[PDB]
């Protein structure tokens, strides 16, 4: 996209049949392998980790069971400029209340006098402010700060895209000093759990029907996803990929 | 003079203008 | 947002950083292999 580039990848296993209707949905994105051959997840992770810049390695951290049938891969990856960066000289060590009265020492970038988009948002389940952060290009960075110390859990699970959606609309430019940590994460979630919660009660292990990708039997018992962000005085840089086998 | 202080748990989104979601995440405590 | 929710939700006091785009293109892949109620629990997230 010139900041976000994403890609996906099929791998099948060779002895499989597909079918022609799976294959042409899925495009030039499909190649079939053999998982009972070791180098096979080192070249999938190699893929990946050159495709996020080294920010995702390796996605797949255990060894693949020879009987898996299809391994189904998405990568994202992104780095932009902020448009206006912070100076490196305003960082400093802040009190951050990861609960009312419990303080831990953030590096806290902090920007004074500048113009940003920015709303107060009055709702029944909570009261928060909204800033946008723009970066070169054609992204920014939206962060919603809750005007109550303990205040993100009622506003969080009412976050929903048509809210978000709403109260960024919302927003206009505004004089706003502002702080927000300097911070690198990674992540490493099991996606299964989550997505059963949410209503997919047929879709991982036995009865998960893929009968339309093949002339034998799938089942996908697994799905993980691997997240990197580095925010910073002068970039973000942002990763993740996903899997499913 | 306004403020704006990410000094306790936030989420922020990283997006296209305009556009779609790119990235969500909460912040809840300094790694 | 709802599988954002459902994370963050899952594991809370705990930093969350997630790529919806990214989930949902291998959710879309399922859904085009998927038959009968396993395609109909998909087919929102395609």
């Amino acid at each position: 996209d010139i900041s976000f580039k994403s890609m996906n990848k099929v791998y099948g296993r060779y002895s499989a049949v597909f079918k022609d209707s799976f294959l042409r949905k899925i495009g030039d994105n499909f190649q079939t392998v053999d998982f009972t051959d070791s180098r096979t997840v080192d070249a999938i992770n190699k893929s990946v980790d050159i495709f996020t810049e080294g920010k995702i390695n390796p996605l797949l951290d255990e060894p693949l069971s020879p009987d898996t049938s299809l391994l189904a891969i998405s990568a994202v990856y992104f780095k932009a400029k902020w448009l206006m960066p912070f100076e490196k000289e305003f960082t400093s060590d802040y009190p951050f209340y990861v609960s009312p009265t419990e303080m831990v020492d953030v590096s806290m970038m902090s920007m004074y006098g500048e113009a940003f988009n920015h709303a107060s948002v009055k709702e029944s389940f909570g009261n928060f402010s909204i800033i946008e952060l723009p970066y070169v290009g054609d992204t920014s960075m939206v962060v919603i700060l809750p005007d109550n110390i303990d205040g993100l859990e009622s506003i969080e699970q009412n976050l929903t895209d048509t809210n978000f959606k709403k109260w960024s609309d919302s927003m206009d430019a505004m004089f706003i000093d502002v702080h927000i940590p300097k911070f690198k994460v990674t992540g490493s979630y099991n996606l299964v759990d989550a997505l059963v919660k949410l209503g997919l009660t047929e879709v991982f292990g036995s009865t998960g029907d893929y009968s339309n990708m093949s002339n034998s039997d799938v089942s996908v018992d697994a799905m993980i996803h691997k997240t990197y962000i580095d925010v910073n005085e002068e970039y973000t840089e942002a990763a993740a990929a996903t899997s499913a086998l | 003079t306004n403020e704006f202080s990410a000094d306790h748990p936030f989420i922020y989104v990283i997006r296209h203008v305009d556009g779609k979601i790119l990235f969500v995440g909460r912040y809840s405590s300094p790694t | 947002m709802d599988i954002f929710r459902e994370i963050a939700s899952s594991m809370k006091g705990e930093n969350v950083f997630i790529s919806p785009p990214s989930i949902s293109s291998v959710l879309t892949i399922l859904y085009y292999g998927a038959n009968g109620s396993t395609a109909e629990q998909l087919s929102k997230y395609v």
